[PDB]
């Protein structure tokens, strides 16, 4: 992973975002979601990610 | 001749129509406001947030739309009292002049 002063941004477009895969890395210390509830992320379309 | 030519002759009846039609445009254009919520559409708030957090954003819409309705009704009661004043004057002229 890059340093905080050179953070790496990855474009995500034209795909299917199955967010259930996110919990493969189970030990999550923080999962704060702003604007969107983490349970409803599988029923929304996003312009750009 | 003084009514088919002069355009602002029936300016008292047309002004009554304008005020009531202008208050409805403002009432229905207040549905696009957010009043602090993340969106002005209840479907967006319901389909993006959990029920514990949706009630927080929704209550901002309700208290803002509820205050938009009270402003419309209160000014409608005030305006309907001007009309009844002119309706009582026209009923007096109809029975005394006519
Ligand atoms: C940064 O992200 C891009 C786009 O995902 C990726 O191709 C690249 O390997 C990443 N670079 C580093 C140094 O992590």
């Amino acid at each position: 992973f890059a340093s905080v002063y050179a953070w790496n941004r990855t474009r995500i477009s034209n795909c299917v975002a199955d967010y259930s895969v996110l919990y493969n890395f189970a030990p999550f210390f923080a999962f704060k979601c702003y604007g969107v509830s983490p349970t409803k992320l599988n029923d929304l379309c996003f312009t750009n990610v | 001749d003084s009514l088919f030519s002069t355009p602002s002759a029936l300016g008292k009846l047309q002004d009554v129509v304008n005020h009531n039609a202008q208050a409805l445009n403002t009432l229905v254009k207040q549905l696009s406001s957010k009043f602090g919520a993340i969106s002005s559409v209840l479907n967006d708030i319901l389909s993006r947030l959990d029920p514990p957090e949706a009630e927080v954003q929704i209550d901002r819409l309700i208290t803002g739309r509820l205050q938009s309705l009270q402003t419309y009704v209160t000014q409608q009661l005030i305006r309907a009292a001007e009309i009844r004043a002119s309706a009582n004057l026209a009923a007096t002229k109809m029975s005394e002049c006519v």
